[PDB]
């Protein structure tokens, strides 16, 4: 090894290696934002594809100036 | 012709004069070729993926084989085990000999037909001609993709050999 | 606000969840009816 | 052995088996439509 | 400095050389026409 | 070499099987047949009957020309007795 | 028990019949040319 | 200039061919 | 926990392995196959391409197909309940909703299936080279049925699902993109053609280089399902080819990896070529050739010849192949040689 | 004729560079003791 | 030893030399950027932003520098076409300068991290052997990203403490660098509204800052750490690549279809604008308006700004071109010099005819002329043997309004047909073919190339993901398999 | 009109001349 000023100061940030939460930890909470993101994309996708029209949002070079 | 583009010429014109894509023999041909490449990949992968470990983590997995071996270099039982589960057991080979016969039989048989196709359309027994088959209640002609194919063929017919024809029918 | 195509989006977003539902319902159920070891 | 009836294999087999015959029946009928 | 212990030797057999070159050359025979366009 | 399922061979041979399917199979068949023969299929799929591609005189095609008012446009095509 | 070889030759002819009906339909149906 | 380039590569592939057939690594049995 | 119980059930070894993947595969895979079989026999392509496309109309197994949507639709996903069909089913059918249905569904179905290979591989404990390989067919489907038309004006120019309906896709590409002259398509075929060779050649090399392990003529039974010795003389095979072709394998591990490589690489290349045809960035012409053909009227190569075949294909097809363009090409404007 | 000026050098380096690569390896492999 | 295609595995767990490597790469990518810049500056012509803008000169990097502010040269000129402007230090030269240096430094840095590879920071106190706590790393990095993402939208795009971004009207005639105000409403999800690009970076930036912290604190649920073989760097790769190619397929789509991010005055028109006759309609709309306010045909068309007419030319359609048709769009049809003017075709009866335009799909297309109702009135025949509509038999003539040929009329068949043959591509222009020694064969715009390149790389990267991912979930069975014979019995 | 009548019989004939043998069990 070879410690160094910067090296020590950063020593903490990299040390908790294999440290894991137990069981199904935060998984379920995660599986929700995940599903939320999935729906969020489908929306912005379907908006760009003009499948989901929304007065106020005009997906053309127009609506510009 | 003996050349790259010269071959495409042979093809494009052939199609126009014989409508080969619409001939059973050519289709069997592509089944054999597509299939071959397909199977070639199947075998190739199944086998390569079920090789008995005898190599290091940082050593070519190939070295695990010596020219002039007695026993096999892959688990044909593990191979069959995986492939049998992908589709379903009885739809998978376990007999290396039956596997390899199929492996050879398929392409060779298919190409045999493709060769018989060109040898057959060499006497003007061409592909199916479904031009203006489906017609409506009054007699109008209702097009099918078979017709869109005929137009593309006419373009080829009408333009190949610009100056070689002097008469109506292309009998040569 | 809530335009015809917006309503349809919900109809499909709802008609979709249902399918995922009945599917995981049925599955989670039959799964828990046999698997002894 | 004491084999069961309604199984997963059965379901599949029917999802393809049932419609098929229904189509073969449909098509067989078309052979008579005209103009 | 300490002789880094993560290094292994590199190898390319004769057959690989050949298979390699066969590939380079033919690709070159295939793309040169389009390079000169 | 085995799993729970009752070996097809046995089933395709069981007189019970045929006793069931001699009824079921032709059942499904006659159904689909009627599906076509009763003209129902034509309406389930908006597919034209031999006498519904064009109006008597017209020789033009009912080509859908714009996405959003498409359904509406299609309906009108059925109008000219097409 | 219904002998297999019979299940086959029966289900077999049965297919040549339906598939043959299709081939006939080709010179009469709408897929005709007449 | 182009002709030369096409023929050269060709000439190179044929050379390869030669060496590959006549100067391969003799294929050794068992004790490899 | 129910999860591990849900798992337990799924990964249970049945006749037709389900697995987690199946939750995606089977729903889709069946819908794709189903939609095709449905349209092939019931739905028409009249309001879409002015074409009869189903058995119900008179089409046979070759002429039938699930045709693409109108060009008006553009790249619309055409959902059953979207602005187009508006929840209505029959309309959906007539607007070619069944295309994006089969397309998009089958698409997920190829994802599920590859995942399956990956999942089953893991369980059975074998290497996933069957999955790597299957990337090739995904690429083809993805680039051709999705990426391509995504670069064009709309789904209308994607290949329609059907036998003949695919041949026109071929003829089109020749005529408009002069696709046969593309370096990538060539590699493509070199691989598929070359792959169907390894297949045949390796198969025969094995069957005619077998050891005798039985007393019968039909040597099929003479096989040990339970490993042990090599069933064919790898040593004899080597000497055969080494004397008839000059080159010959001698490392079954490589000979088999090669067989994965050749056709998977081929299809990957053929894909890139198409990903380029999306933007119309084709390999249509050779400029040096065109320039000499302009100034000098006696210069003729099998290349120039071909380009004329293309002109004819485009001029005589465009009309009924691109209805939305209301093309009208007077007889006098139609390119044609003498007499024909 | 009327070709591309860089075509020659594009083809030359396309062949040389990777060939030179392989060759460097093969020879350094080939000369490894034992 | 190691096969040629594995030589880089020598880093799989040498955090030191892995950083040394990653440093060198960044150096080359930064280096490339700097010098690709200088190459464009040594060949780009600012003499005319109207008819010879960067996207006609095969400029690829120059546009990405304008989209964010840099629009001037230390030599005095500027992208918009103004003079006397003082870009300050951050001129194209400046940007190019900067990267070249950042590259030199990253180089030196790569060297140091290579020699001093065994820093203790990479060794786990516990096992005393090399190790990197990925989960915490990801949290840290993700924190910095959102922190920077935030700033970019918050200060740069808004103008608070920065230039802004490229913004233009609906027909790329006014474009420039302007401060853009956020937009959290719904229309901010509209690809064509700049406000959305601002809101996004502020919101996503924050969400990014929050989420980072989370990951800096909360640890990975055992279940996952196990499933996604975390603590195995070769999996960080499989996921990143999956993201990188996702990002790629998206940028390729917004470049081809257009968005406030790929502005036409910087990347060129869209194949879709030509398809829907986008600019053709904006012109007419304008011309008919002038006629209403009692102007003459000459006056009406003369009012039409050259720049506008130029977008209505199939020679700027990215869908025309070829894979080996190299160079700028200028090596094709030539450097655009001026607008010859609107061409109106008429036949003996005075009837006004119209030239059927060329669909992008067609390399070559026929000259056909129809009236308002679409009736074929005239054309240029192949076989003259029985031509009914030759320009000769119809007395077709052509007149021009506004532009070089304004007020002139031509009646000698050949000349009329020449122009008719040109009308096919839309507005007729005057090119300088000498200079670049052009060949007259259409080439694609940067918009087109960027799109082709990214759509390929993306599709290629998919394969990398599938490969590396697999190699992570099957590390154990790598090298081969072993024993037992279990298969058909649960 | 419907000589399908023919085929039918000469058709079940082939399988018959082996079936009767499956009954009289012998020489197959
Ligand atoms: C599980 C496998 C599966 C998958 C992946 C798909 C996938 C798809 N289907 Mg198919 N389908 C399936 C099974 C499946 N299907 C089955 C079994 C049937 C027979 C019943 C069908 C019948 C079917 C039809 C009839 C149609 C499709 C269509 C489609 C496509 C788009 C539909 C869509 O927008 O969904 C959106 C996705 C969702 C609803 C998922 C939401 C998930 C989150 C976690 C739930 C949150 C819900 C909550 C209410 C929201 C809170 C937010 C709040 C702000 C309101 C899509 C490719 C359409 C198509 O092909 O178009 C061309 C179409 O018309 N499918
Ligand atoms: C000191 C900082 C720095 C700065 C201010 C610039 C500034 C600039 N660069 Mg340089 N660059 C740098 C470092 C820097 N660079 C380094 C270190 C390299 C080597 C890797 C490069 C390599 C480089 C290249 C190759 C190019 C530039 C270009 C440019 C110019 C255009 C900017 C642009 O459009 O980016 C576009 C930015 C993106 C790619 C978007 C980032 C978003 C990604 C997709 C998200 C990543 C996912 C993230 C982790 C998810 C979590 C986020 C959370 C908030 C949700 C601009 C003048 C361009 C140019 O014009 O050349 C001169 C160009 O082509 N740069
Ligand atoms: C990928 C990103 C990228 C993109 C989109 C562009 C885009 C562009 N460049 Mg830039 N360029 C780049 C990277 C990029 N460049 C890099 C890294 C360099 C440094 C070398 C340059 C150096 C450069 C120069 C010096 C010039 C340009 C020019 C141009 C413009 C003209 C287009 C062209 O020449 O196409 C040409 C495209 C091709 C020939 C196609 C490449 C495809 C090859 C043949 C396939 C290789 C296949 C492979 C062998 C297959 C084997 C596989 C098998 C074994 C499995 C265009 C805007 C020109 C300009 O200034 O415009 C006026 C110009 O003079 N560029
Ligand atoms: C995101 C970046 C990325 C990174 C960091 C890695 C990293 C790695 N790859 Mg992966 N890979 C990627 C993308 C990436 N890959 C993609 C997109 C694909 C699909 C095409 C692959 C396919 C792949 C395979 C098939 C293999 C690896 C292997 C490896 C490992 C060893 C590398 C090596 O020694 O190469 C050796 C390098 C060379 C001497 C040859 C380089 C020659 C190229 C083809 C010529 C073109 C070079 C040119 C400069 C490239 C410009 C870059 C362009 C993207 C802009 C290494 C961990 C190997 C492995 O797993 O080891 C056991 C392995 O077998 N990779
Ligand atoms: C066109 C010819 C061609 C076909 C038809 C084909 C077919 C198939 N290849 C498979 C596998 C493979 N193919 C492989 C390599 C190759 N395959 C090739 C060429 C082909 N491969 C080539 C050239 C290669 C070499 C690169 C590999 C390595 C594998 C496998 O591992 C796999 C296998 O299991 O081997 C036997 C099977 C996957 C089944 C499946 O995913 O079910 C589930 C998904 C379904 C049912 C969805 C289908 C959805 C598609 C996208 C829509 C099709 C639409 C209609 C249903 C079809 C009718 C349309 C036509 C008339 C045009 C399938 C039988
Ligand atoms: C359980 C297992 C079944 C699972 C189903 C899997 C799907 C199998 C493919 C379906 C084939 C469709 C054929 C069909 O229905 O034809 C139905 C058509 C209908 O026939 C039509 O009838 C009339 C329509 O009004 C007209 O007369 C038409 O002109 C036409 O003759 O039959 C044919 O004419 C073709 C003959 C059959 C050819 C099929 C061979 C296919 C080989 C490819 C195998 C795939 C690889
Ligand atoms: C397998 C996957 C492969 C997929 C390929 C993906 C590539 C995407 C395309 C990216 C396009 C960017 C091209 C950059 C090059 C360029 O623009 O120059 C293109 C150059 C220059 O273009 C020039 O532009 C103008 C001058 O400014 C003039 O019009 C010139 O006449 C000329 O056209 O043209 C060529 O010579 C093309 C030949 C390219 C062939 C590559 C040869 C390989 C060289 C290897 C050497 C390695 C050294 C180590
Ligand atoms: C679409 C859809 C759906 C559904 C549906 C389905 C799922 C269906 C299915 C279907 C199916 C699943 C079908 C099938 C059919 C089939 C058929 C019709 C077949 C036929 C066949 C034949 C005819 C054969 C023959 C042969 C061969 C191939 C080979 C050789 C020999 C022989 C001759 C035997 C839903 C509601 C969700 C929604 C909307 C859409
Ligand atoms: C055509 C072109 C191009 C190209 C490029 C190239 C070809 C490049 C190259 C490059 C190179 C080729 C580089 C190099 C580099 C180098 C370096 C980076 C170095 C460094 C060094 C150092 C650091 C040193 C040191 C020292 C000394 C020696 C002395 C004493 C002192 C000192 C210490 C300082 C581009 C892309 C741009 C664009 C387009 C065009
Ligand atoms: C050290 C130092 C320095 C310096 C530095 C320098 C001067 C640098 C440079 C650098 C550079 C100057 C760089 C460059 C780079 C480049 C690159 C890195 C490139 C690349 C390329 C590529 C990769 C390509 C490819 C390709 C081809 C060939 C064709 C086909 C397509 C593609 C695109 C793929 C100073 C004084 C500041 C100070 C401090 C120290
Ligand atoms: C898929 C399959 C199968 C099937 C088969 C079948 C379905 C068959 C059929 C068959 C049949 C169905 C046959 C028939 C036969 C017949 C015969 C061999 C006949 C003969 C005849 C004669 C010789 C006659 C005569 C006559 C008459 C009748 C009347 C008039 C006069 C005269 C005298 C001429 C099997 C199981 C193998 C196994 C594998 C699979
Ligand atoms: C995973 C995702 C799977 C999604 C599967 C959805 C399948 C059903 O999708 C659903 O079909 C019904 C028709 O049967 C549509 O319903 C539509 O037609 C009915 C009449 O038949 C109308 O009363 C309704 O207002 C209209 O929207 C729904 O709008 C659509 O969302
Ligand atoms: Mn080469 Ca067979 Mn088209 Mn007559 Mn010539
Ligand atoms: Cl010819
Ligand atoms: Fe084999």
């Amino acid at each position: 090894a070879r410690r160094t000023w910067l090296g020590d100061i950063l020593r903490p940030l990299n040390s908790e290696y294999g440290k894991v939460a137990p069981g199904w930890g935060t998984t379920p909470l995660m599986a929700v934002f995940m599903g939320l993101f999935l729906v969020f994309l489908l929306i912005i996708l379907e908006i760009y594809n003009s499948t989901l029209i929304l007065d106020g949002v005009n997906v053309s070079w127009k609506a510009l100036g | 012709p003996l050349g790259i583009s010269g071959t495409f010429n042979f093809m494009i014109v052939f199609q126009a004069e014989h409508n080969i894509l619409m001939h059973p023999f050519h289709q069997l041909g592509v089944a054999g070729v597509f299939g071959g490449a397909l199977f070639c990949a199947m075998h190739g992968s199944l086998v390569t993926s079920s090789l008995i470990r005898e190599t290091t983590e940082t050593e070519s997995a190939n070295y695990g084989y010596k020219f002039g071996q007695e026993e096999e270099t892959y688990n044909i039982v593990a191979a069959h085990g995986y492939f049998g589960r992908l589709i379903f057991q009885y739809a998978s080979f376990n007999n290396s000999r039956s596997l390899h016969f199929f492996l050879a039989a398929w392409p060779v048989v298919g190409v045999w037909f493709t060769a018989l196709g060109i040898s057959t359309m060499a006497f003007n027994l061409n592909g199916f001609n479904f031009n203006h088959s489906v017609i409506d209640a009054k007699g109008n002609v209702i097009n099918t993709w078979a017709d869109i194919i005929n137009r593309a063929n006419l373009g080829m017919e009408v333009m190949h050999e610009r100056n070689a024809h002097n008469f109506p029918l292309d009998l040569a | 606000t809530i335009t015809p195509s917006l309503k349809g989006f919900f109809i499909g977003l709802l008609s979709g969840a249902v399918v995922l539902g009945l599917t995981f319902a049925v599955l989670i159920a039959i799964s828990q009816i046999d698997k002894v070891q | 052995v004491s084999y069961p009836i309604f199984t997963v294999r059965w379901v599949a087999v029917h999802t393809l088996a049932v419609p098929t015959i229904f189509f073969l029946g449909a098509i067989a009928a078309m052979q008579f439509i005209q103009r | 400095m300490e002789p880094n212990p993560n290094r292994q030797p590199v190898e390319l057999n004769r057959t690989s050389l050949y298979l390699g070159l066969l590939l380079i050359l033919v690709l070159a025979l295939l793309f040169s026409s389009y390079f000169f366009n | 070499g085995t799993t729970g399922e009752r070996p097809f061979s046995d089933i395709i041979t069981s007189v019970r099987y045929w006793v069931i399917h001699s009824i079921t199979i032709p059942a499904l068949f006659i159904a689909g047949w009627l599906f076509v023969s009763t003209g129902l299929a034509y309406d389930v799929f908006g597919t034209p009957r031999p006498d519904s591609y064009y109006a008597q005189e017209q020789r033009s095609i009912p080509l859908v020309t714009d996405r959003f008012e498409a359904k509406q446009q299609v309906e009108t095509f059925l109008e000219q007795l097409k | 028990r219904i002998p297999l070889w019979i299940v086959a030759t029966v289900a077999g002819m049965g297919v040549i019949v339906i598939v043959g009906l299709f081939f006939y339909g080709a010179y009469a149906g709408l897929g005709s040319s007449l | 200039m182009e002709t030369i380039t096409y023929v050269f590569i060709f000439a190179c592939i044929i050379a390869l061919f030669f060496f590959a057939i006549f100067f391969r690594e003799p294929p050794r049995i068992t004790k490899k | 926990g129910w999860f591990d119980i849900l798992d337990d059930w799924l990964k249970r070894d049945r006749f037709v392995f389900v697995g987690w993947s199946g939750i995606l595969l089977f729903p889709c895979a069946y819908l794709a196959l189903g939609g095709w079989l449905t349209g092939t026999t019931f739905v028409t392509s009249w309001y879409t391409h002015g074409l009869a496309s189903s058995y119900l109309e008179g089409c046979n197994f070759l002429t039938v197909a699930v045709s693409t949507p109108a060009n008006s639709m553009g790249h619309s996903l055409l959902l059953l309940w979207g602005p187009e069909a508006q929840g209505d089913f029959t309309r959906w059918c007539q607007l070619g909703g069944l295309w994006t249905f089969i397309a998009l569904h089958g698409a997920f179905g190829l994802i599920g299936f590859m995942l399956r290979q990956f999942e089953i591989a893991r369980l059975v404990g074998v290497r996933p080279y069957n999955a790597i390989a299957f990337s090739a067919p995904i690429a083809v489907f993805v680039s051709v049925f999705l990426i391509y038309p995504l670069g064009q004006s709309s789904w209308f120019f994607a290949p329609s699902f059907g036998v003949a309906a695919i041949f026109r896709f071929l003829l089109f590409f020749q005529g408009f993109h002069n696709w046969t002259l593309n370096p990538f398509h060539m590699m493509g075929v070199a691989g598929v053609l070359g792959g169907a060779l390894l297949c045949a050649i390796h198969g025969a090399t094995v069957e005619n280089t077998l050891f005798q392990d039985g007393e019968g003529a039909s040597t099929f039974r003479a096989f040990n399902p339970t490993q042990a010795e090599e069933t064919y003389s790898m040593v004899t095979a080597n000497r055969f080819w080494s004397q008839i072709f000059g080159i010959a394998f001698s490392n079954k591990r490589w000979l088999h990896f090669f067989m994965l490589f050749v056709p998977v690489t081929g299809l990957w290349m053929s894909a890139i070529g198409v990903v380029g045809l999306a933007l119309n960035l084709r390999s249509y012409d050779f400029i040096s050739q065109e320039i000499r053909a302009a100034e000098d009227p006696e210069f003729e190569t099998f290349y120039t010849k071909n380009l004329l075949l293309n002109e004819g294909i485009r001029a005589w097809m465009a009309p009924q192949d691109q209805p939305h363009e209301n093309f009208v090409f007077p007889e006098e404007v139609l390119p044609r040689g003498n007499a024909l | 004729m009327e070709v591309n000026q860089l075509g020659l050098i594009a083809t030359a380096l396309f062949v040389l560079v990777p060939s030179v690569f392989l060759i460097i390896l093969y020879v350094q492999t080939e000369s490894q003791q034992k | 030893g190691l096969p040629w295609y594995r030589v880089h595995t020598v880093l799989i767990n040498d955090p030191g030399r892995l950083i040394a490597a990653h440093l060198m790469h960044t150096a080359l990518v930064a280096g490339w950027a700097g010098s690709m810049a200088l190459y464009e500056l040594a060949t780009f012509d600012p003499s005319d932003p109207v008819l010879n803008p960067m996207w006609r000169q095969g400029m690829f990097v120059l546009p990405f520098m304008a989209r964010l502010g840099v629009t001037g040269s230390w030599s005095g000129w500027s992208i918009t076409g103004e003079t006397g402007i003082d870009p300050g230090f951050w001129s194209f030269e400046g940007v190019a300068l900067a990267h070249i240096v950042l590259s030199g430094l990253l180089f030196l840095a790569a060297c140091w991290h290579w020699v001093y590879w065994d820093l203790e920071l990479f060794r786990d106190p516990r096992t005393g052997e090399p190790a990197l706590d990925l989960p915490k790393m990801f949290g840290i990095h993700l924190f910095l990203a959102g922190l920077l993402c935030f700033g970019f939208g918050a200060f740069h795009l808004t103008g608070l403490f920065g230039p802004g971004m490229w913004v233009s009207d609906p027909y790329g005639l006014t474009g420039s660098v302007q401060p853009v105000a956020p937009e959290w409403g719904p229309d901010g999800f509209n690809p064509y509204n700049p406000g959305g690009v601002v809101a996004h970076h502020i919101a996503a930036g924050i969400v990014g800052i929050i989420a980072g912290l989370f990951h800096i604190l909360v640890r990975p649920p055992q279940r996952l750490y196990k499933a996604l073989r975390m603590g195995n760097i070769e999996t960080v790769l499989s996921s990143s690549i999956a993201a990188v190619f996702f990002a790629a397929f998206v940028v390729a789509g917004t470049m081809w279809y257009g968005s406030a991010t790929t502005p036409i005055e910087l990347f060129g028109p869209t194949r879709y604008q030509w398809d829907s006759s986008y600019f053709q309609q904006e012109i007419n709309r304008r011309v008919q308006a002038s006629l209403a306010s009692g102007a003459t045909l000459e006056e009406a068309w003369s009012a039409i700004p050259e720049k506008l007419a130029f977008y209505d030319y199939i020679g700027n359609n990215p869908a025309k071109g070829g894979l080996f048709r190299t160079g700028p769009m200028n090596k094709g049809d030539g450097i655009a010099q001026a607008w010859k003017g609107h061409a109106v075709f008429r036949n003996k009866e005075g009837e006004e005819l119209f030239v059927r335009r060329m669909p992008a799909f067609f390399e070559s297309f026929p000259v056909i002329l129809t009236d308002k109702n679409g009736v074929v009135k005239a054309d240029i025949p192949f076989r003259r043997a029985e031509s009914k509509y030759s320009f000769e038999q119809q007395g077709v003539t052509v007149s021009f309004y506004g532009g070089e040929l304004n007020g002139q009329t031509f009646t000698d068949p050949p000349t009329v047909k020449s122009y008719a043959r040109k009308a096919i591509f839309g507005e007729i222009f005057e090119f300088d073919t000498e200079t670049l020694n052009s060949d007259g064969i259409f080439r694609t715009s940067p918009r087109g190339w960027f799109t082709f390149a990214h759509a390929v790389f993306a599709l290629l990267f998919f394969f990398g993901h599938i490969w590396h991912g697999a190699r992570t979930l099957f590390r154990d069975v790598f090298s081969g398999i072993d024993p037992e014979l279990s298969p058909e019995q649960v | 009109i419907a000589q399908l009548t023919m085929i039918a019989m000469i058709g079940i004939a082939g399988p018959m001349i082996i079936f009767l043998l499956a009954v009289r069990r012998g020489n197959l």
